[PDB]
Formats: C-alpha cells, structure tokens, sequence
C-alpha cells in the first residue's frame, strides 16, 4: 500500500538512479535469464545472449516505465493502463515471473548502490515493486 | 541441486572472500525489516519495532551465525541436502509452525545480501548458482508438509 | 485492482448476504480452524471449539469489516486503516493465513449461495478478498 | 499424509455422491475464469476470451476428465503420491514448466467446486481432510525441484 516514508523513499532512490537506469533494467533482465532460466520462454522472438542489443533496448523501456511509476506513485493503476494490458490481457504473464524480476532488480541496485540500498530503503523498493506487480498482472480498463 | 563445474568454482570460489558470520546477521535483520511479519516468530529476541533496533540487536546477530553456519554445512554436503537439514525440518514446521514460503523469503535475502557485499563481483551467473543452492536449501527444510 | 464489473458484483453479493454474514463469517473461521488447525496459534486465548459463542460472536465483527470494505471499495486503505494496524503492526499475521481465510470464506458462499456463485461472481469475490488482504497485512503509517 | 479411519469415511463417501466428471471439469473452467494467467498454459484449447466461452468449451471439459482421473487414482494409493504422479510430476515441470503455485490453486478450485455441488454436506471436517489430500497432491507434481 506504501506510506509517506514509502514514497519519499521511492522518489528519492530514482532520483539517485537518474540516468543510470537503462544498465539497471538491462543487467535486472540478464540476472532473470540467468537466475530463472524459465523466464526466458516470454521472450522467444528477441535475442537473449548476454550481451544483446535487444535486451539493452529492452532494458531501457522497463527503466523507463519504472521512472514514470515512481513519478505517479498515488496513481498507479492510472499511470500504467497500458503495460497492464500488455501483460495481463495480451501476454498472459504468471505472476512468479514478476517476483523473479522484482528479484533481480533489487539484487542489481544491492551491486550498484549499496551505500543507499539501506533495509529500510529495501523495505520500501520491495512494497514498491510488488504494487507495480499487482497492477500489472491485474486486469482492468 | 545441479551445480555444473563452472557453478562449484564461482560458488566457493566467492563464498570465500566475504564473511559469513556478517552476511548471516544482516540477511536476518533485512528479513525483519523488509517482511514485518517473521519478527513474530522470534519473540525471544526482544524488541524488534525499528530499523535501527533490530539491525543493531545482538540476539539478532548472534541467531545469523547459527544461520549461516547450517547453511555452511548444505554447502558441504550439497548430494543429500535432505538428510542434512533433518532436524531443522523437524523443528520450523512441527515446533515453531513457520510457514515453508518464508524459507525462500530469507534465501533470497542472503542472495542479495552477497550482491550487496560483493558488487561487480555477484555476477548474473554466479547469482544463478547461489540461486540453486538457497531454493535447495528452502526445499529441504519445508519438505513434510 | 478490481474492474467496474468487480465493483458491482462485491456490491451484488453483499446485497444477498445482508443479515447472513455473521453466520457465513462463523462457519469461514470454523472451516479455517479444523482444515488449517496452524490458525488456532493465533487464537490461544479464546475457546476456539466448533461450538462457541466467542468464535460466532468474532465472526460478526469480521462479516461487519467485510460489509464495511464493500461499501468503500474505492478506498479500502481508509476505510480499514483501524484493522489493519491491529493486524500488521501489533498481531503481526503471516499473510499466508489470509489466503486461509479467503478461501474458507469462498468455500461457505459456494455452500450456502450455489445460484449465485458463477465463476464471474468467484472472480470478481477472490480478488476482493485478496485486496482487502493486501491492505490488512500491509503496514503504511 | 495423514488420514484416519473417520477421516477415510468421510472422503470416500462424499466423493460417491459426486460426478467426478462435472467436478473436474469445472474446477478447471473456474481456475481459467478466476486466476487468467492460466490460461497460457492451455493454447491447444482454442480461444479462452470470456467467461461464457471457456465453460461450455468441450476441450475443456474433457480435460477436466484427465485432470480428475489422475485424481481418483491419488485416494487409491494415498501411501504412495510421489509415484502415482511421477510420470506427470515429470510432464508438468520439465517439459510444461508450470509453476508449482499453480497446482495448489487448482486444489483450492477442486474443494471449492465439491462444496459448490455438496451444500451443507461438505462440513469443515469433511474440508479438513480433502484439504490434506489436495495439498498431498498438489506437492506431490512439485516433487522434482524438489
Ligand atoms: C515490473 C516489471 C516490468 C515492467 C516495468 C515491464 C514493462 C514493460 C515495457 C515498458 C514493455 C514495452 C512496452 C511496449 O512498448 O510494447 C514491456 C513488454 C514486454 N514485457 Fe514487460 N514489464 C515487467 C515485467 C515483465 C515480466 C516479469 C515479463 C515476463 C518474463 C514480461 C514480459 C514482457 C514481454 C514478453 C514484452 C513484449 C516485448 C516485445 O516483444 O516488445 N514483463 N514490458
Ligand atoms: C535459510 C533457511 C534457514 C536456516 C538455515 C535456519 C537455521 C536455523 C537454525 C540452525 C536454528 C537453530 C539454532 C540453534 O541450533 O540454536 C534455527 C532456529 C529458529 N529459526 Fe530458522 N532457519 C532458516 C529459516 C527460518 C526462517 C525464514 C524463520 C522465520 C520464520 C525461522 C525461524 C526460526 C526460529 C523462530 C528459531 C528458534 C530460535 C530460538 O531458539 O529462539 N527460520 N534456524
Ligand atoms: C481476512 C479478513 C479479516 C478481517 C476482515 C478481520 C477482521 C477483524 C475484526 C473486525 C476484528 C475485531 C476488532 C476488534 O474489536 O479488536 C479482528 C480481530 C482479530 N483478528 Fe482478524 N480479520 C481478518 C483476518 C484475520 C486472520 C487471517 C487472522 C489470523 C488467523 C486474524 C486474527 C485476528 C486476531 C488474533 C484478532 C484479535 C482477537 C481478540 O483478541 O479479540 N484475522 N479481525
Ligand atoms: C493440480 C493437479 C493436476 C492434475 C491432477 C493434472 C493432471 C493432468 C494430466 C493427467 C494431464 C495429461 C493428460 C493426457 O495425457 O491426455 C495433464 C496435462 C496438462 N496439464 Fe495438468 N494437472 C494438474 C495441474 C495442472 C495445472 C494447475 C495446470 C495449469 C497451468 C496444468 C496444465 C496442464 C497442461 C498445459 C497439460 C498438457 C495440455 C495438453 O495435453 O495439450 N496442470 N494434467
């Protein structure tokens, strides 16, 4: 559900990710490949070697959907409409596969900033991207 | 439990340059912090209603070296995980009743924990083969039901 | 997330209940208590035997919190923000039990109201309950 | 599992006054219908798009029937769960890749479909011990991750 400490906590870590975030939704997505091989059945049509300009491509639209969630996080139904359709409608994704990636995006910035990747920012980051998950696996209109 | 040639050498070859006692106590106190719910099964702990508190908490840290230390042990013992965690099976969900999702909750604090240690180092493929070895490790311990 | 069709069928089902509810809320924890006795912890200091006028009596506080939550669908985190500091902050509930519940609770309708349990009406009633369960073991202030 | 004698009376007796056809069949549509992402899982099925469409779907029906006979063959070999479904443990996991959570949640449809058709019949107890038996079940197709 998220506090005012959440959000604050929230906006304030994307704020430090700034333009940082391309590498992290890439290496989040490499880590769900390797990690949970299973994953990797979603994306039969990309290329999904290590290094790949499609995963980097890709990599970068969930970076970018991740910012404008922590921009409207008092709206998160309303901000995301479309990718709930997307995933939820259209590609049918099991929810598993959302606390696989969840994962592994927490895992990155535990790598990357682990100065300001304090428990109670880790607390906030997990009940921020378990929101987005029940958004995204939801259905509605 | 698969573990390849290439997952043995990352896994131990890693392992070896953290301290384990540390990543014990700071994946537990996450799991407090991070998941509220588990503090109540600890109640002989004390008092657990902040951040601050239960990060600096002795009894905290003193229970993430039994912890990591029955872990240790899976690692040694990685072809009969079963027969090695026994007696802890027996005891989380016959005495203590703790619910077999909470097992793969602290795993993974111990994964991100070591990603947290060791930076560019937790590599995607040694994440994946320390990724084996906690969802064995949860596997083993729930496994009545 | 519920849909316009979720919100008008939590509503046309709470219209059936009405005055069952605190009977239907009995038997939900009674059937909670004998097919998962690992609840009974949680309830040490009353008599938890199938007949018990504390247990039937509790099941009328918790049909009320459900009708409550029916009428603001809308906003579920201000209607139930009292219970849901009982139930995160100071009893601390593993959230696995709510899914106990949930269903237990989803079993007694399906035993007493055949007609109207259609798969839409399940749908739309389990993720009400799963929203509802979201927000009660949630902790936000 | 663990199961008593009144326990065993209770299971065997109300499953006798069930049709283990029409129980299977909707407990499939209602996970279909309540938990969509499941849907995925079943291309070979044609569309799934409504409600409407998914219940009066034959392919559907008749694979509730394979679904509820592997089932029945659980209650005939309760001491040995891990082998009665090895083979589809096997199916399930390596070749299908179905998560584990799934298999509980099509338990919950099967209890909630035999109270659905049982009314005041299916008591808690009655619950209680086909709850052992769906949990048994649904762990026993996990059984290989392990
Ligand atoms: C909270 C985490 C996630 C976010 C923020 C997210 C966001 C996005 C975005 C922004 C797109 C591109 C939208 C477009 O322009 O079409 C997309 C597409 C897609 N997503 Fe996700 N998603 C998430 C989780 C997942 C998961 C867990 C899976 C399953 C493994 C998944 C599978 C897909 C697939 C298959 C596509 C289509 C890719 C293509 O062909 O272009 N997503 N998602
Ligand atoms: C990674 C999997 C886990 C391992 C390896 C593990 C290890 C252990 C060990 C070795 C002990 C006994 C310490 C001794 O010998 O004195 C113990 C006790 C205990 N564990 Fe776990 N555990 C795990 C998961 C969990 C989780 C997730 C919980 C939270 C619900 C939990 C709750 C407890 C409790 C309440 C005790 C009793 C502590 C006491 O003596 O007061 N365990 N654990
Ligand atoms: C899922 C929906 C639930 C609702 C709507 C609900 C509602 C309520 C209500 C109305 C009360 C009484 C408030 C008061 O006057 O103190 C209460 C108390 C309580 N609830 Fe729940 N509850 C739910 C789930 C659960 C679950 C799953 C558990 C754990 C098994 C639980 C455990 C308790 C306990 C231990 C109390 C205090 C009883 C007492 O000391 O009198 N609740 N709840
Ligand atoms: C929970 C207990 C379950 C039982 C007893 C069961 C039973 C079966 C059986 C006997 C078959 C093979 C029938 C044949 O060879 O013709 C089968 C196939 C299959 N099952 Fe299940 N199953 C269970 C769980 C699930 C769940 C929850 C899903 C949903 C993801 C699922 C998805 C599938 C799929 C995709 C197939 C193959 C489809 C096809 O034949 O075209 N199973 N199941």
């Amino acid at each position: 559900v998220l506090s005012a400490d959440d959000k604050t906590n929230i906006k304030n870590c994307w704020g430090k990710i700034g333009g940082h975030g391309g590498e992290y939704g890439e290496e989040a997505l490499q880590r769900m490949f390797a990690a949970f091989p299973t994953t990797k059945t979603y994306f039969s049509h990309i290329d999904v070697s290590p290094g790949s300009a499609q995963v980097k491509a890709h990599g970068k639209k969930v970076a970018d959907a991740l910012a404008k969630a922590a921009d409207h996080v008092e709206d998160l139904p309303g901000a995301l409409s479309t990718l709930s359709d997307l995933h939820a409608h259209k590609l049918r994704v099991d929810p598993v596969n959302f606390k696989f990636l969840s994962h592994c995006l927490l895992v990155t910035l535990a790598c990357h900033h682990p100065g300001d990747f304090t428990p109670a920012m880790h607390a906030s980051l997990d009940k921020f991207l378990a929101s987005v998950s029940t958004v995204l696996t939801s259905k509605y209109r | 439990v698969h573990l390849t040639d290439a997952e043995k050498a990352a896994v131990n070859g890693l392992w070896g340059k953290v301290n384990p006692d540390d990543v014990g106590g700071e994946a537990l106190g996450r799991l407090l912090v991070v998941y509220p719910w588990t503090q109540r099964y600890f109640d002989s702990f004390g008092d657990l209603s902040s951040a601050s508190a239960i990060m600096g908490n002795p009894k905290v840290k003193a229970h993430g070296k039994k912890v990591i230390n029955a872990f240790n042990d899976g690692l040694k013992h990685l072809d009969n995980l079963k027969g090695t965690f026994a007696h802890l099976s027996e005891l989380h969900c016959d005495k203590l009743h703790v619910d077999p999702e909470n097992f793969r909750l602290l795993g993974n604090m111990i994964v991100i924990v070591l990603g947290h240690h060791l930076g560019k180092e937790f590599t995607p493929c040694a994440q994946a083969a320390f990724q084996k070895v906690v969802a064995g490790v949860a596997s083993a311990l729930a496994h009545k039901y």
